[PDB]
């Protein structure tokens, strides 16, 4: 399941 | 009282360390609280410290502001920062971190996935 750096 | 999940030291470079602590409040089983703690036992200050984090899209992550951006040399005041993770579907927790800071007049950029996350943090 895809991720993200905010 | 909450379950006693052991801390996990996840990073060490030239005296700078990052440690994870975990709390699973019994009153909200879907919630995991992770506190990251950055320490510095080297002879040089850590400055401009930022920790960025990512989790699988099967989970939700919230970041609180960190306690600061500096970790003074020789065991100075640590930086702490709270991560709130919501995981109602009991998906396996995965956590990728991006650390950036200055130390010894070097720009540090470290990125890694955290291994050996205790199963208690998500089951």
């Amino acid at each position: 399941p895809d991720w993200d750096f905010n | 009282g909450s379950a006693p999940i052991p801390d996990l030291k996840v990073f060490e470079r030239e005296g700078v360390q990052l440690n994870l602590s975990f709390i699973r409040p019994p009153e909200n089983p879907a919630l995991l609280l992770i506190t990251i703690t950055a320490t510095n036992f080297s002879e040089g200050d850590v400055t401009h410290f930022i920790c960025q984090a990512a989790v699988p899209k099967s989970l939700q992550l919230q970041l609180q502001a960190p306690s600061g951006n500096t970790v003074p040399a020789r065991g100075g005041l640590p930086i702490t920062q709270l991560f709130r993770i919501l995981n109602p579907n009991k998906a396996p927790l995965r956590l990728k971190l991006r650390l950036t800071y200055d130390h010894f007049h070097q720009s540090v950029q470290e990125i890694f996935e955290v291994n050996n996350l205790p199963v208690e943090s998500w089951q």
